[PDB]
Parts: structure tokens; sequence; C-alpha cells
């Protein structure tokens, strides 16, 4: 394919550098670019190159060479917020650079370190009615993974990382309900 | 009428006082539109032509980007070139490059162009198939082993057959108010007496564009360019040429002489004759 | 930068629509994508000012317009399933100039039946006091049910303004009835406040979803309301215990 | 290395009306190197703020700059472009003439 | 506009 990425998915622990690579097949290529993807957005524009360098813009580092035909992405100190898909562009020499040709992309998933993992299972009640509940499970560490629901009548979502910025605190969770105790609800 | 877009740049060392001097500038046609030069305070390309400032800055940035890009590979090239033909890093050289395309009066690609020199001689140009190179010399020739395998002209032909294509006609669109007029030459003709038997005629063509024109003194017919004086087409300064062509005649004989003019912006040749 | 028209729509099988792209950035290159999962992005049609139109990748069952330089439209004239996904308009300045920027995305969904869009029932759920006294900090849940099709945002508003921090809410919807292939969803979400936050009565806090629903062209007959675009929300405030 | 001396010529922008405000043009073309040194003459004297065009060059790699200013011509007054170049041992000087 | 790629186009 006239440009190849780093097939994915991409899992890094909270801290640790995330690298990303593309090989493209045209020597004639010029214009290079990667976008970030999050769930649900558009593709946002965060690097470009133009000459066989290295380009730094925070904690993004952007290495390309002309001469080898690659270009790369090194994410410094990831943080859960760097989760998303990652694709690699080129500016399409053949029709006289007239379009961008994508890679597939990478999906990065950055699992957050919990550094005091509390795990737990609360039951919350509904503010309007006082007969409806639903289970929270939270406060587990990154490892942890959820089962899916086993009886058609119980809902279990995925997890999910929460930040608290205002604290230097991160915590996963999951929900569970249904039309049931708590206590058992997510094993 | 046919177009053309092309660009022109010039490198010069200056050892001891500094960063080579570059100086680039563009033009449709006879019309130029940007420039940059290395000395400047902006340290931008620079609008020349009321129609380009309409482009917003990204295209500014760009252009400034690409254009330092250049004036980087030339700076890099004065060295390499003193080297490959043992020159002292005492004296001033020069590096020289210009590219474009032209287009049909259907605005379809007609030919492109990408030449080189060193110290205002030939050193490496592009074939016009826009694959092949020619080198004038040894060091040209591994200039374009070099070339050949970073797909050099691959990289201009792209360009040359469509990113110069396109812009062309985008800047024909956008400034056609002046880039697609012709202004025919306003003509006229004055006799000098040289003594009491001859006369000069002079035939002038002022407040003309495009450029190109052709100016002939005939005799009952005949062409006479081996007793004409001709002066090179000049600027006026206001985006306009001139031209003369003169004549010397045997007094009284002036109704024999007769000056053509040929321009784009004529519906037909004129004939001049003296009164 | 890049603005797209409408942000959502449900159309019935065989129904037409026009998607619309502007900029004002002057630029002359202008590109309409579809995304589905497992395909990537894949270009249908792209258009450079003064030239004509170019099919991409997958052109078929779609038409493209460009009337002038700051517009481009995506028309499909007979809505088919194989239509519902996400599309992203994309611009560049020109030939060379091949950084493109992408306008927010129209999410289409093709229906056999509108009869079968119904909005979210919202609620929200009080943080469990035995979480307040082990970890000093407040879980607030909110769940949005029994909607379809999968055309929500949910936002968290604090004291009459949304918040941005202390949130997260599922990446994707659970189906209600998994055996049935027009199953209404359910999606859930979380803010996480102090526990001094929470037990202050002052505070208010608010679930909000925005759904995308039918629009007001639409015919209906059934008794419930239209389904159209609208929010729903709950409640709650804060207290001391 | 070449070495091309310049071509000069020096005219008005529009025909010369005497008393009419006009442009002096003096168009330095076919040289190589590009350092070149050029001042418009009144009566001798150099005219200060003298403009320029941006350097280029012909198909042949000799370069062409345009010199001008705002001037009056009148029927006494001497106008003239003075020219130094490598290729030149000492100022070429080419007077206008309103005629050519 | 200008030509890209004269990093690449080195004598």
């Amino acid at each position: 394919k006239e440009v190849e990425q780093n097939s994915g998915p991409l899992s890094v622990p909270e801290g640790a550098i995330a690298s990303l690579n593309c090989t493209y097949s045209d020597r004639g290529s010029q214009s290079f670019f990667w976008y970030r993807q999050y769930s649900g957005k558009s593709p946002e524009l965060i690097m470009s190159i133009y000459e066989t360098s290295i380009k730094e813009d925070g904690r993004f580092t952007a290495q390309l060479n002309k001469a080898s035909q690659y270009v790369s992405l090194l994410i410094r100190d990831s943080q859960p917020s760097d989760s998303a898909t990652y694709l690699c562009a080129v500016g399409e020499r053949v029709g006289g650079y007239n379009k961008l040709i994508f890679g597939a992309g990478t999906r990065l998933t950055v699992k957050p370190n919990i550094q005091n993992p509390d795990p737990a299972v609360y039951q919350l009640r509904d503010s309007k009615s006082s007969d409806k509940s639903v289970c929270l499970f939270t406060d587990f560490d990154s490892q942890t993974n959820v089962s899916q629901s086993k009886d058609s009548d119980v809902y279990i979502t995925d997890k999910c990382v929460l930040d608290m910025r205002s604290m230097d605190f991160k915590s996963n969770s999951a929900v569970a309900w249904s039309n049931f105790a708590c206590a058992n609800a997510f094993n | 009428g046919s177009h053309s877009m092309r660009y022109f740049f010039t490198s010069v060392s200056r050892p001891g006082r500094g960063e080579p001097r570059f100086i680039a500038v563009g033009y449709v046609d006879d019309t130029q539109f940007v420039r940059f030069d290395s000395d400047a305070a902006s340290q931008r390309m620079e609008p020349r032509a009321p129609w380009i400032e309409q482009e917003g800055p990204e295209y500014w940035d760009g252009e400034t980007r690409k254009v330092k890009a250049h004036s980087q590979t030339h700076r890099v090239d004065l060295g390499t070139l003193r080297g490959y033909y043992n020159q002292s890093e005492a004296g001033s050289h020069t590096v020289q490059r210009m590219y474009g395309c032209d287009v049909g009066s259907d605005w379809r690609f007609l030919r492109g162009y990408h030449q080189y020199a060193y110290d205002g001689k030939d050193y490496i140009a592009l074939k016009e198939d826009l694959r092949s190179w020619t080198a004038a010399d040894m060091a040209a020739q591994t200039t374009k082993h070099k070339w050949e395998a970073a797909h050099v002209a691959e990289q201009l032909r792209a360009y040359l057959e469509g990113t110069c294509v396109e812009w062309l006609r985008r800047y024909l669109e956008n400034g056609k108010e002046t880039l697609q007029r012709t202004d025919a030459p306003k003509t006229h003709m004055t006799h000098h007496a040289v003594s009491d038997h001859e006369a000069t005629l002079r035939c002038w063509a002022l407040s003309f564009y495009p450029a190109e024109i052709t100016l002939t003194w005939q005799r009952d017919g005949e062409d006479q360019t081996q007793d004409t004086e001709l002066v090179e087409t000049r600027p006026a300064g206001d985006g306009t040429f001139q031209k003369w062509a003169a004549v010397v005649v045997p007094s009284g004989q002036e109704q024999r002489y007769t000056c053509h003019v040929q321009h784009e912006g004529l519906p037909k040749p004129l004939t001049l004759r003296w009164e | 930068g890049v603005t797209q028209t409408p942000k959502f729509r449900v159309l019935k099988t065989g129904q037409s629509m026009t998607l619309q792209c502007a900029q004002d950035m002057n630029h002359n290159s202008m590109y309409w994508y579809r995304q589905d999962p497992g395909m990537g992005l894949r270009l249908i049609h792209y258009s450079r000012w003064g030239w004509e139109t170019a099919k991409g990748e997958v052109p078929d069952g779609y038409n493209v317009s460009r009337l002038k330089k700051q517009n481009f439209l995506l028309g499909l004239e007979s809505a088919a399933p194989s239509q519902t996904s996400v599309y992203f308009c994309a611009s560049s300045y020109g030939s060379g100039y091949n950084a493109q920027t992408f306008g927010p995305g129209t999410r289409l969904t093709v229906l056999e039946d509108l009869k079968n869009v119904f909005p979210p029932e919202v609620a929200v759920f009080e943080p469990s006091e035995a979480e307040i006294s082990h970890t000093q900090k407040a879980t607030l849940v909110c769940l949005a049910t029994g909607f379809y099709p999968d055309h929500v945002e949910l936002s968290w508003w604090v004291n009459g303004k949304e918040v941005h921090s202390g949130v997260c809410t599922d990446p994707q919807p659970l189906k209600e009835q998994p055996a049935l292939n027009d199953s209404r969803y359910a999606l859930s979400s979380r803010l996480r406040v102090s526990a001094t936050f929470w037990q202050d009565p002052r505070n208010h806090f608010r679930c909000q979803v925005q759904f995308y629903g039918l629009s007001e062209n639409d015919e209906w007959t059934q008794d419930r309301a239209k389904p159209v675009t609208q929010i729903v929300s709950a409640e709650a405030w804060g207290r001391a215990d | 290395m070449i070495q091309r001396t310049p071509k000069i010529q020096v005219y008005s922008r529009h025909p010369a009306e005497n008393g009419k405000s006009n442009f002096l043009n003096c168009y330095v073309s076919g040289f190589h190197p590009s350092d070149i040194e050029v001042d418009l003459l009144k009566n001798g004297e150099r005219i200060e703020k003298v403009e320029h065009s941006d350097l280029s060059f012909s198909k042949d790699w000799s370069f062409y700059l345009l010199y001008y200013t705002e001037f009056t011509p009148t029927e006494k007054d001497e106008y003239a472009c003075r020219v130094n170049h490598v290729t030149l041992s000492q100022p070429k000087i080419v007077k206008w003439d309103r005629d050519m | 506009s200008l030509a890209g790629g004269l990093d690449d186009m080195k004598a």
C-alpha cells in the first residue's frame, strides 16, 4: 500500500513513550502529516514535517527520513487523554500533489496509572423515584477488565477512565443496572 | 494567448559578510507578482501585484517556508560547488535557478522547465521530457546521480504539470483585469533632419502589454533589416513596455517608407507612413 | 474553519438530502469522505476550484456540486441503509498545500421505519454515602435509556454551566435488547466531585442529553409526540446528607 | 565565472513634455556578476532616493534591473545614468535623450 | 505558488 502504519491497536502504560511509525512508497513525496482522531470526533492535524529532520512540539516528536521513506511520531510521558486513533497522511505526488493518502491508523490506548487502588462496588439511588438504582464498580486497577452481562436482564457498561484534574486523581469505573443486588453484579 | 508562470532565484556568496544574498521573484507573463530578498526587513515572501494580495496568511506562510528552503539549499550548494571546483573561501560566487510552466490559449499545459547555473554557466537542466537531465560537466554528473536517487525529476514534473498549471490559472482568473488584458501599442513617427540630403524616421511603440512585439521598416514593400536601428524592448515602469525602430532615408523619399507593427493587442498589423 | 450542516440526520430509505460543507479559509480544494468501522476514511468525491469535480474511491450513490469556492455539497438522491455512516468534509489551500482541515462530521442513519425512532429518558443517581465516607469523593451517574438511533450528546451542567472535568461517558451505547437488530440503546455517564462539593446544597447538578431525531417535515401518526431533535435532562441538588 | 558588461538604456516613462512631471528610467541588462552600481544624475549630480526593481535574469543567465525616479524635464536640465560594474574600468555615463 | 521539496534537491 502507498502509506503503511503500525497495525495497532497499541497499549501503553501512562508515563511511557508511545511509538508510531509510517512507511510510504513514493520517494517523491514532499508533505507529511500526523492526525489525531478522538472517538466520535473529527481528525485534527497535530504535526506537519517537510524535510529529513526531527521536529519537537511539547511531548510530540516527529521524525522524517526521506532517503529511507519513513516518518515517525513519538509521544513522551503518555497520558490517558492521548488515547485516540493516529493517522499518517502524505500528499500524493501522482496527479499533481492534489490530495492526501492516509494510512490505516493506529488506535492508541494509554492505561491510567492507578496509584492507590481502592476497588469497591456501590449502589446509587435515583434522584426522582426512590425505587430505581444503579451499581458502580470503581477505583479498580487498570489491569482489571469487566465481563459483559450474562442475564439479558442485567446491563454492564465497559470501563471508563475519569480525570479529576483538580486533584491529580484518575479513576476507572463501570456501571451495572437491571429490572438484583449490587455486591454480586460484576462477577 | 499563451501564458506562463516563472520563478527566478539568485544566491550570491559574500565571504566574511554573513549569509549569501538571496533574491527570488515570480512572474505571470511579463508581470512580477511576488518577491523575497534576504536583506529586506520582513524576511517574508512579499506581494508585488494587487491581485495576489487576496491570498491569506496560510499562503504567505507557505510561500515564505518554501522560499527559505530554496535559500537554504542554495547556501549549502555554494559550499558544495566551491569544493567541486577547488575555489577558495575568499571569493564571491553565484547560484541561479529558474523554473516554470507554459499553458496554451485553452489553459492546458504546454511545457515545463527547470534549469540551474553556477557562476553564470549552465550546470544542470531538466530536459523537455521532464524525466531526463542535461549535465554540463563531471561535477554536474555527480549532482545528476544524486537527483536520480532522490527522484527529483518526478517531484518537479508533478509540480510543473500539476501545481504550476493550477496556480497559473488561478492567478490568471484572480488578476484577469490586468493579466488577460492586451494593451495595443500607441504608435507614432518622428522625423529628424540629419543634413540637407537625409533624415531619420523613427517609429515608436509605447504603453503596450505584453512585451512581445515586432517593429520593421519597409521601402516600397521591401524589408530593410540591415539598415534599421532597433532598441531592445524596455519596461516603462508602469507595467507596460516600449520599443522603437529607425531608418535613415533620402530627404523627400519619406513616403516610400512604411513601419510595420505586430502586437497581440492589434486587430490587424499596422502600417504607418510619415505624415 | 470548516462547518458542516446538518450535524445529524435520520432518513427513511428512498429519501433525498444534501450535506453542506462551508469554509472561510480561502481554500481551493474541498473533499467529502465517509467513515465506517473497519474501513477508515474513504474519499467519495473531491473538488479543485476552477476544475471539474473528481471521483474518489467510493463515488457511487453520491453526487457533488461546487457552485462557489466556499461551498461543497454532497447529495444523496435515494438514501440506502449502506449510506448509514459519519460523513466528513475537508478543505486544503490547493495543489501543493496538502494539509487538510476537517469539518466536525455529519452522522446519517438511514432506516426502513421512522416509527422506531425514540428520544432518551434520562435519570440521575445520587452518590453513595458509603463512597463519600470511604473516599471523600462523590460519583453521580446519569443513565440515558430507550433511545434510537444512536444520535446523542451527553454533557454535565453544574450551577447552570457545562463542566469539563471529573466526567467519563461510555464510548459506545449498549443494546437494550441485543437479540433485536433495531434495539433501543442505553448510555451511562459519571461525574465525580469532592464530597464537600456534593454536600453543598447551593450546588446544582444536571445531566443533559441532546438527542437528534426526526425533522419537522417528517410525517408522524403515532400517539406519542413526534421524536424530534430535543434536549432531555435530569437533575439533583447537592446536600449535607 | 562568466563576466558580462551591462547594456544601458536611459529614457522616460511618458513622452517628455517640458514642465510636466514624469519618470526617468535607467534599464541595465545583460550583466554578470550581479553586483552593480547605478545612479541617476541631474546636471552631473547624484539624485538621492532612486528606486530599483528586484533582481531578475534572462534565459542566458544575465541579470537585469530597472532604476527609476520622478523628474520634471525642462529645456536645459541634463539627465544621465551612471553605471559601474566589475567589467568596467571606470563608470560609464549615458545621457538621456528625449527622442531615444 | 513555489515548488516544494527543495530541501531534497541539494547539488
